[PDB]
């Protein structure tokens, strides 16, 4: 009765497919964002320097 | 010439005058004829800033009208400055 079961499972009564999904490879990256440099400016304005 | 270099010699020799000092437009000493150097170095740095600050005073009120001659008067001393674009002449005269 054991052989008859093994005899019941065929190649054309139990095919055996393989299937995987396409997985992207993991990757570890660094990104440092530093804003534009900020420069001190000193200006004086007097009535003469405008007129000059 | 005898005429600038003589007149400058004449005002120095003149009685009750401590010394005449020429300042360059860039706050530099061309000629400095005082007794002690500390006073001459101090006058070379300090006074031409007062004259530039005092030029901006007369200029604000009327920007056509430029400084021709500045005279301060202290308790013991007088300080007289004749500014020009190329050079500035400074003197210290004790009050009579």
């Amino acid at each position: 009765e054991e052989a008859i079961k093994q005899t019941l499972r065929n190649k054309f009564n139990y095919n055996t497919r393989e299937c995987q999904t396409i997985n992207p490879s993991i990757r570890e990256r660094g990104v440092s964002t530093e804003p534009p440099p900020s420069d001190t400016i000193c200006g004086n304005i007097t009535q003469w320097e405008i007129f000059d | 010439m005898s005429e600038v270099e003589d007149t400058l010699n004449r005002i120095k020799t003149h009685k009750t005058v401590l010394g005449y000092l020429i300042v360059n437009s860039e706050g530099g000493v061309v000629r400095g004829a005082f007794k002690d150097e500390e006073e001459s170095k101090n006058i070379a740095n300090s006074i031409p800033l007062l004259t530039k600050k005092a030029r901006s005073v007369v200029r604000d009120l009327d920007p056509t009208n430029d400084l021709v001659f500045l005279r301060i008067q202290t308790k013991l001393n007088e300080i007289m400055v004749a500014p020009d674009d190329e050079f500035s002449l400074i003197v210290i005269q004790t009050k009579g």
